[PDB]
């Protein structure tokens, strides 16, 4: 399982 | 044994025609199991292997918002690189991630990873102690601290020491038949005269599992690494995985060499020779 | 700067004449991921070949396998072209046995 992206660089 | 995590994110733009595509793939060690397409018709995460088809709705519903949300950030951390590199609107570039977990025979952590890359080179990557990261050049450093102001490293450590290990753990016992089964290489010699002075011997390696081997060629007990043609690992498309090893040895002299070959499914190394 | 695709040809079982097999062509190490990959029976090529889903190396470079079922003789030849941004020209592997 993968979660969403935490932050945009 | 030990067993990985990874998924893996390409997202490509391609100006003028249309917003980048995104695409994430999921694998256990060798075996890919997961996949998500936004160019694909109806965009939906996707199962690649059978011990993944048993996780219910809730688990395709949560995993596609997520792929599809992600497609969103890679397309703005495309034109965000655009500006940090001074780059213009004309070309096209790659964003990639890497993140995942390794886990040991008893599925404890053994370490974690999150690490991006744009067009091809090393941008951040988390470090080992998952507190930390490392920024190849100025512009990833304009990352690092707004990743630093927001403790995205806290976040990262929690889903890598969770969720990543929990899901992992989870995947092994489902799939025990196939993610815990180590298939040896099948191997043989063969011999291909090139003129009447040279022959060249090729050690092949066939039907293995997982990918990773070792194929080496000695003269008289002695490695030939330089004089050595090795292929690179290939996918057979059956899930196994096949490589070969070649020398050019002088007429007559083909019993001084011996193939040997290391794998995780194999007892003890195998050593071989021509046999004619 | 960009990475030229390594490329090999190959069948998944030992090639057998009058058996059914499946044709590889595995293309890896490149970078840009956009890539052109035909392959071909007796010049021309075949349709309908599948393909794995993009994926990449820890040094970022991608790979790609291309198959499609097919049943060898010893009169047909078989082969991978493949075109790429780092290629002025499509480069022709032509199917070996062997290798």
């Amino acid at each position: 399982f993968e979660d969403l992206r935490l932050l945009s660089f | 044994g030990s067993h990985s995590m990874r998924y893996f994110h390409t997202s490509v733009s391609r100006p003028g025609r249309g917003e980048p595509r995104f695409i994430s793939v999921g694998y256990v060690d060798d075996t890919q199991f997961v996949r998500f397409d936004s160019d694909a018709a109806s965009p939906r995460t996707e199962p690649r292997a059978p011990w993944i088809e048993q996780e219910g709705p809730e688990y395709w519903d949560r995993e596609t918002q997520i792929s599809k949300t992600n497609t969103q950030t890679y397309r703005e951390d495309l034109r965000t690189l655009l500006r940090y590199y001074n780059q213009s609107e004309a070309g096209s570039h790659t964003i990639q991630r890497m993140s995942g977990c390794d886990v040991g025979p008893d599925g404890r952590l053994l370490r974690g990873y999150n690490q991006f890359a744009y067009d091809g080179k090393d941008y951040i990557a988390l470090n080992e102690d998952l507190s930390s990261w490392t920024a190849a050049d100025t512009a990833a450093q304009i990352t690092q601290r707004k990743w630093e102001a927001a403790r995205v490293a806290e976040q990262d450590r929690a889903y890598l020491e969770g969720t990543c290990v929990e899901w992992l753990r989870r995947y092994l016992e489902n799939g025990k038949e196939t993610l815990q089964r180590a298939d040896p290489p099948k191997t043989h010699v063969t011999h291909h005269p090139i003129s009447d002075h040279e022959a060249t011997l090729r050690c092949w390696a066939l039907g293995f599992y997982p990918a990773e081997i070792t194929l080496t060629w000695q003269r008289d007990g002695e490695d030939q690494t330089q004089d050595t043609e090795l292929v690179e690992t290939r996918p057979a498309g059956d899930r196994t995985f096949q490589k070969w090893a070649a020398v050019v040895v002088p007429s007559g002299e083909e019993q001084r060499y011996t193939c040997h070959v290391q794998h995780e499914g194999l007892p003890k190394p195998l050593t071989l020779r021509w046999e004619p | 700067i960009q990475r030229t695709p390594k490329i090999q040809v190959y069948s998944r079982h030992p090639a057998e004449n009058g058996k059914s097999n499946f044709l590889n062509c595995y293309v890896s190490g490149f970078h840009p991921s956009d890539i052109e990959v035909d392959l071909l029976k007796n010049g021309e090529r075949i349709e309908k070949v599948e393909h794995s889903d993009l994926s990449f190396s820890k040094d970022w470079s991608f790979y790609l396998l291309y198959y499609t079922e097919f049943t060898p003789t010893e009169k047909d030849e078989y082969a991978c072209r493949v075109n790429h941004v780092t290629l002025s020209q499509p480069k022709i592997v032509k199917w070996d046995r062997d290798m």
